[PDB]
C-alpha cells in the first residue's frame, strides 16, 4: 500500500487494518487500540466539521457576505449568549447520542439512526472517501485561517493574489516565509533520516521515548 | 369508482387504509370512512346520525338553492325589496310586507305571527308524518320512503337507487358545507353570497376572507 | 417500616409501586376521596385515568379509543400552542423587537408591508403572502397528518399515538416500559393543563382583550384590584 513518504515502513500498530492507513504515526499516538479507535472517530468528526466549514467559508466568500473571521462580530437575530446557550443545550443531547452511538456501534450516527444512512451509500470505498476528503478539508480550513491571518483576505482572494503573481505571492514571501521554508526543507530531509533508521536496524522498531507510548515495555 | 364495500373511496384517499373503523362497512351511502371521533360506534346511534345527516342534507340543499336564487333573480332584473337572504325575513316589517317576487299582488304578507303559526302547524304535521307515517305512507323507510315521493320513478332499480343515494348525500354534504359557509361569511362579511363571489372575482388576492381576519379581535 | 433515605425518595429503579398512583384500581381519582363509583370501563389501564366520565360519553370502548386519541392530539397541539402564545411576549418584554407578540394579534403581522419577520428580524422568514403560507401549510400538514393516521416514511407499523421509532423517540427516553408508562401520564397531564390554559387564553382574549402575560402582570400588580370579576360586567346585555 502507499505510504506517507515513498518506501516507508509502517509501524507495528498501523497494520493496514484501518482505512486511510499510510503508516503515519511518528509520535506513536495510536499504539493503544482503544485510543486508535477513538482517534479514528475524532479524525472523522474533525474532518466532517472541517468539510462543512470549508464549504461554508467558500460560499460566504464567494458571495457578498462578511469575512468568516468577522462573522461572529456581526449582529444577528439573537444575542451571542442566548445563541451559545441554545448551542450548548442542543449539542449536549446531540453529542450524547453520538457518544452512545460510538460506544455501541464504534462509528457515527445522528441521534438514533446508529448509522445515519437513509440513502444506503455506506460502502467502505465511501468511508475511505469520507476520510480522505476530511483530511483534505481539515488542511483546507487550517489554511483558510492561516492565510486569512497572514493576510486580511479570504480563501479565494488569497487564491487570486497567488494567481496574479505565483512566483512572488506565495507562502515563502509572506510574514511566515522563512519558518515555512525551513520546515519544508526539514520535512523533505526528514524521511531520509527515518530511512537511515530503518536501514541501519533492518526490520527493527525503535521506541521514541515518549510519555503516551509507554516506551519501557 | 365503487362507492360501496371495502374498496370504496375514502375521505383521506390513499392515506385511508388503517383509519377507518371496523363498524363503517361500505354498506351505507357516503361511507368514506370518516368517524375519527367514534361518534357512530353504536349501530343505533349510527342509524340516528345517518337520518340526521340526510335530513340536514336535504334541508340544506333546499336552503342553498333558496339563498342563491333570489339574489341571482335580483340582479337579473327582478324587484326584491330585500334580496339578501339574511335579511329576507325582515321584509314583513316593511311598508308593503313580504311580496314574493316583488309583486304586490302575489302574497302580500303583513303579519309574521300568523305566518309562523301556520308554519308550525303544517311543519309539525309533516314531520310527525315523516317520523311515523300518515296519508303518504304507513310503514315505509324513515329516509327513502318512496311511493308518493317518487312520482317520476327514478329509483326502482337497486343499483340506480344506490348511486342516486350517493349522489343525494354528496350534493347534500356539499350544500351543508356551503350553507355553513353562507352563515360564517354572512356574519363575517355582512353581504350576500353572490356579492361575495362577485367581490372575490373582482380582486381575488385582496378580497378573500383574510381581509376580514382582524374583525373579531377583542382589543381591550 | 422503611428507613429515612427510602422515605426521602432515593434509589431510582425502585419503581413498581409508583405506577400505582397513576394506574390500577387504587389510583388517584378526579374528586379524590369523594369519587366512589368510577365507570367500569375506566379500569385504570390508560394514562390519565382519573375516573372522570360524568357524561358517560366514553361508554363504548371504541369511541373511548377515538376520544383518547383526540385527547392526546389536542393535548400535544395545546402544549405547543401554550408555549407559543407566551414565548413571543416573553421575548418581547425581554427586548426582542417582535412587532406584535400578542398571540391573537400575531397573525395580523403578515399584512404589514414589512412582512412577517420571525423574531422581528427582516433577514429571517420575511413572509408577505398569507395565501402562500397557508398553501405550503396545507400541503405539508395534510401529508403529515395522513402519515400520522396510517403510516409514512417515519414508520408504518407503529402505534397511532406513541409511534416511538427513531424519528419520534430519537432520544430513547421511553425504552424502559415503566419510564414509558409514567411519561405517558406526564404527557397527558401537562397536556390537559395546556388545554385548560389554552381555553383560558381564548377566554382571556375574548374577555380581557390583552395578552396573557399582560394579564398575569396586571394581576400581579394588584390582584384583588384587578381580576376576572373586573371584566364581569363587560358582556352586559344593553
Ligand atoms: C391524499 C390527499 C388527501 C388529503 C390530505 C385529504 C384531506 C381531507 N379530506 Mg379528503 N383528502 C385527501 C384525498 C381525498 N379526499 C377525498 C374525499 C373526501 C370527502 C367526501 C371529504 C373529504 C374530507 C377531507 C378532510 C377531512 C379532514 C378534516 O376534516 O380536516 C380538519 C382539519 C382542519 C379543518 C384544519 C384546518 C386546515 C386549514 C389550515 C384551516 C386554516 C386555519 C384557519 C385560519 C383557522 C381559523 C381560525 C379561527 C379559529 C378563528 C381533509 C381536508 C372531508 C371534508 O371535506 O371535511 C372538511 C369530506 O367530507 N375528502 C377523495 C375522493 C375519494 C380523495 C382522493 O384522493
Ligand atoms: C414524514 C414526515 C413527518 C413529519 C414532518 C411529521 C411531523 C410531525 N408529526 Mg408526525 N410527522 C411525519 C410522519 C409521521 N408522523 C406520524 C405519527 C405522528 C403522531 C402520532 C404525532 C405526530 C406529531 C407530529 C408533529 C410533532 C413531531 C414530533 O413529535 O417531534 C419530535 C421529534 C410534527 C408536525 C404529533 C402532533 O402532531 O402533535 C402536535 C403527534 O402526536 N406524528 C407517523 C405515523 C407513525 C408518520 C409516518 O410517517
Ligand atoms: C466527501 C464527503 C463525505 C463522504 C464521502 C461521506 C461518506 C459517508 N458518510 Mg459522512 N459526513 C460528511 C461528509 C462525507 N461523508 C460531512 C461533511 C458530514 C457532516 C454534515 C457527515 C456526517 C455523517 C454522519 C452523521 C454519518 C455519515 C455517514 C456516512 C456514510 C454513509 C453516507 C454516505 O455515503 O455519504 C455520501 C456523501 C456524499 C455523496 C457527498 C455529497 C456532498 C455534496 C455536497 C452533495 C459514508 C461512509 C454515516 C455513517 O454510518 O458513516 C460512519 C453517518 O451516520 N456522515
Ligand atoms: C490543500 C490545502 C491548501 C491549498 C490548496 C493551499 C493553497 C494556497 N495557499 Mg495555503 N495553507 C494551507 C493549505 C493549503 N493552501 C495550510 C494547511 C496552511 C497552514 C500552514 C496554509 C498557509 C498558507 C499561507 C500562510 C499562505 C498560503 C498561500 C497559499 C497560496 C500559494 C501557495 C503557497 O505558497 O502555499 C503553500 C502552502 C503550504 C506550504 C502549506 C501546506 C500545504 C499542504 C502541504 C497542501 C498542499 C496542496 C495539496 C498537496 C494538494 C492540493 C489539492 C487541490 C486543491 C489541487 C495558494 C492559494 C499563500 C498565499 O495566499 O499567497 C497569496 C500564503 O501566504 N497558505
Ligand atoms: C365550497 C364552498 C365554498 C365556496 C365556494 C366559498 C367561496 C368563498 N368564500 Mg366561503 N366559506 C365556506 C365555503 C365556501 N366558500 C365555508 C365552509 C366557510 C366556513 C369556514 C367559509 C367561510 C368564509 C368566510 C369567513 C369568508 C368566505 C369568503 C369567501 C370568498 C373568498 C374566498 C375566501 O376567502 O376563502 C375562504 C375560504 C374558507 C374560509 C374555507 C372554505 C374551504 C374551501 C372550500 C376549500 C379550499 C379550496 C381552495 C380553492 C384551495 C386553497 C388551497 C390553499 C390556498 C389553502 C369566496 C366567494 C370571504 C368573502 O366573502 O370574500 C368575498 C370571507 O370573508 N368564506
Ligand atoms: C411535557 C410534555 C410531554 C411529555 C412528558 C411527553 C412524553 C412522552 N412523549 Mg410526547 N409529545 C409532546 C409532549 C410531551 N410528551 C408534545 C407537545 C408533542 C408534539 C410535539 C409530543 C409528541 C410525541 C410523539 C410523536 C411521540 C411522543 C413520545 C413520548 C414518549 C417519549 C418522549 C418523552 O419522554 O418526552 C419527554 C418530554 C420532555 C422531556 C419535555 C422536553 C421539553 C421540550 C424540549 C421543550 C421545548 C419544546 C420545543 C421548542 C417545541 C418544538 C417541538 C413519552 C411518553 C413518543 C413515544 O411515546 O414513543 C415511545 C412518540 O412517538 N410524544
Ligand atoms: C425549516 C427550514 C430550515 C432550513 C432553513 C435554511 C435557511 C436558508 C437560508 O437562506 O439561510 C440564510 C442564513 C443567513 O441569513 C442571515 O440570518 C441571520 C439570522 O440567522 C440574519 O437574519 C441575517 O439578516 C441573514 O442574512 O444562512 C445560515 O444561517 C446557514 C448557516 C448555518 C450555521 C449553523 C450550522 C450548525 C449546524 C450543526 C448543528 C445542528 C446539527
Ligand atoms: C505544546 C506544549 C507541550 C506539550 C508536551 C507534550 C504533551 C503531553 C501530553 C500527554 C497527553 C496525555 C498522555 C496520556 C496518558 C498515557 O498515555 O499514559 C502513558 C504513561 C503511563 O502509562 P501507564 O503505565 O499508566 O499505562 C497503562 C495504561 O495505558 C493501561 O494499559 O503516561 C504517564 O507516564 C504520565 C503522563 C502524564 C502526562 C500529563 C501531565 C500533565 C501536564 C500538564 C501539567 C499542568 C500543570 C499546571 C496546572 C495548572
Ligand atoms: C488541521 C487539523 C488537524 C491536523 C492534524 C495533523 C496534521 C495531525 C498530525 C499527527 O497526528 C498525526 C496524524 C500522527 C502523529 O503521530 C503525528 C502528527 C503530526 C502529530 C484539524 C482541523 C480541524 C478543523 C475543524 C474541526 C474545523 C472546524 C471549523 C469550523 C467549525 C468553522 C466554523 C466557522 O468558520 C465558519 C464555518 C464560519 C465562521 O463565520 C464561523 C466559524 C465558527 C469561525
Ligand atoms: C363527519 C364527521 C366525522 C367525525 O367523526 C365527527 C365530526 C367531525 C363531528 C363529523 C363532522 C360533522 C360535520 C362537519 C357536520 C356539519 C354539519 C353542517 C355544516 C350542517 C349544515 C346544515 C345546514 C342546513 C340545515 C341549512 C339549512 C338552510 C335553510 C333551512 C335555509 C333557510 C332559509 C333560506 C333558504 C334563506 C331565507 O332567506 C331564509 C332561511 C329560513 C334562512
Ligand atoms: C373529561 C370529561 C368528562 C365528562 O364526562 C365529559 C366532559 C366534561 C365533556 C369531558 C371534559 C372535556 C373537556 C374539559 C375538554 C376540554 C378541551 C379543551 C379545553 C381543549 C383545548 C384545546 C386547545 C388547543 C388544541 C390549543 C391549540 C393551540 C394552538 C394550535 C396554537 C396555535 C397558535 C399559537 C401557538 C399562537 C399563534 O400566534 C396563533 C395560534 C395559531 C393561535
Amino acid at each position: 500500500r502507499p505510504m506517507w513518504y515513498p518506501g516507508a515502513t509502517a509501524p507495528a500498530h498501523l497494520d493496514g487494518s484501518m482505512l486511510g492507513d499510510y503508516g503515519f504515526d511518528p509520535l506513536r499516538l495510536g499504539v493503544n487500540k482503544d485510543n486508535l479507535k477513538w482517534f479514528r472517530e475524532a479524525e472523522l468528526t474533525n474532518g466532517r466539521w472541517a468539510m462543512a466549514a470549508v464549504v461554508g467559508i467558500l460560499f460566504t466568500d464567494a458571495v457578498g457576505l462578511p469575512k468568516f473571521w468577522t462573522a461572529g462580530a456581526e449582529k444577528y437575530a439573537l444575542d451571542n449568549q442566548t445563541l451559545a446557550l441554545i448551542e450548548v443545550a442542543v449539542f449536549a443531547v446531540l453529542e450524547g447520542k453520538r457518544y452512545e452511538i460510538y460506544k455501541k456501534t464504534g462509528e457515527t450516527g445522528f441521534l438514533s439512526f446508529a448509522p445515519f444512512d437513509p440513502m444506503g451509500m455506506k460502502s467502505e470505498e465511501m468511508k475511505l472517501k469520507e476520510l480522505k476528503n476530511g483530511r483534505l478539508a481539515m488542511l483546507a480550513f487550517l489554511g483558510f485561517c492561516s492565510q486569512a491571518a497572514v493576510y486580511g483576505k479570504g480563501p479565494i482572494e488569497t487564491l487570486q493574489l497567488h494567481l496574479a503573481d505565483p512566483g512572488h505571492n506565495n507562502i515563502y514571501t509572506s510574514s511566515v516565509g522563512p519558518e515555512t521554508a525551513v520546515t519544508v526543507a526539514v520535512l523533505c530531509v526528514l524521511p531520509m533520516i527515518i530511512e537511515a533508521t530503518k536501514t541501519l536496524n533492518p526490520g527493527k522498531e525503535s521506541v521514541p521515548y515518549f510519555p503516551w507510548n509507554e516506551p519501557w515495555n | 369508482i365503487e362507492w360501496y364495500g371495502p374498496d370504496r373511496p375514502k375521505f383521506l384517499g390513499p392515506f385511508s387504509e388503517g383509519d377507518t373503523p371496523a363498524y363503517l362497512t361500505g354498506e351505507f351511502p357516503g361511507d368514506y370512512g370518516w368517524d375519527t371521533a367514534g361518534l357512530s360506534a353504536d349501530p343505533e346511534t349510527f342509524k340516528r346520525y345517518r337520518e340526521l345527516e340526510l335530513i340536514h342534507a336535504r334541508w340544506a340543499m333546499l336552503g342553498a338553492l333558496g339563498c342563491i336564487t333570489p339574489e341571482l333573480l335580483a340582479k337579473n332584473g327582478i324587484p326584491f325589496g330585500e334580496a339578501v337572504w339574511f335579511k329576507a325575513g325582515a321584509q314583513i316589517f316593511a311598508e308593503g310586507g313580504l311580496n314574493y317576487l316583488g309583486n304586490e299582488n302575489l302574497i302580500h304578507a303583513q303579519s309574521i305571527i300568523a305566518t309562523l303559526a301556520f308554519q308550525v302547524v303544517v311543519m309539525g304535521l309533516a314531520e310527525a308524518y315523516r317520523a311515523n307515517g300518515g296519508p303518504l305512507g304507513e310503514g315505509l323507510d324513515p329516509l327513502h320512503p318512496g311511493g308518493a315521493f317518487d312520482p317520476l320513478g327514478l329509483a326502482d332499480d337497486p343499483d340506480t337507487f344506490a348511486e342516486l343515494k350517493v349522489k343525494e348525500i354528496k350534493n347534500g354534504r356539499l350544500a351543508m358545507f356551503s350553507m355553513f359557509g353562507f352563515f360564517v361569511q354572512a356574519i363575517v362579511t355582512g353581504k350576500g353570497p353572490i356579492q361575495n363571489l362577485d367581490d372575490h372575482l373582482a380582486n381575488p388576492t385582496a378580497v378573500n376572507a383574510f381581509a376580514y381576519a382582524t374583525k373579531f379581535t377583542p382589543s381591550a | 417500616k422503611k428507613t429515612i433515605r427510602e422515605k426521602a425518595g432515593w434509589w431510582s429503579n425502585g419503581g413498581n409501586e409508583k405506577l400505582s398512583a397513576f394506574y390500577g384500581p387504587d389510583r388517584g381519582l378526579w374528586l379524590g376521596p369523594l369519587s366512589g363509583t368510577t365507570p367500569a370501563y375506566l379500569t385504570g389501564e390508560f394514562p390519565g385515568d382519573y375516573g372522570w366520565d360524568s357524561a358517560g360519553l366514553s361508554a363504548d370502548p371504541e369511541t373511548f379509543k377515538r376520544y383518547r386519541e383526540l385527547e392526546l392530539i389536542h393535548a400535544r397541539w395545546a402544549m405547543l400552542g401554550a408555549l407559543g402564545c407566551i414565548t413571543p411576549e416573553l421575548l418581547a418584554k425581554n427586548g426582542t423587537p417582535i412587532v406584535e407578540p400578542v398571540w391573537f394579534k400575531a397573525g395580523a403581522q403578515i399584512f404589514a408591508e414589512g412582512g412577517l419577520d420571525y423574531l422581528g428580524n427582516p433577514g429571517l422568514v420575511h413572509a408577505q403572502s398569507i395565501l402562500a403560507t397557508l398553501a405550503v401549510q396545507v400541503i405539508l400538514m395534510g401529508a403529515i397528518e395522513g402519515y400520522r393516521v396510517n403510516g409514512g416514511p417515519a414508520g408504518e407499523g407503529l402505534d397511532k399515538l406513541h409511534p416511538g421509532g427513531q424519528f419520534f423517540d430519537p432520544l430513547g427516553l421511553a425504552e424502559d416500559p415503566d419510564a414509558f408508562a409514567e411519561l405517558k401520564v406526564k404527557e397527558i397531564k401537562n397536556g390537559r393543563l395546556a388545554m385548560f390554559s389554552m381555553f383560558g387564553f381564548f377566554v382571556q382574549a375574548i374577555v380581557t382583550g390583552k395578552g396573557p402575560l399582560a394579564n398575569l402582570d396586571e394581576h400581579l400588580a394588584s390582584p384583588f384590584t384587578s381580576n376576572a370579576f373586573t371584566y364581569a360586567q363587560k358582556f352586559t346585555p344593553q
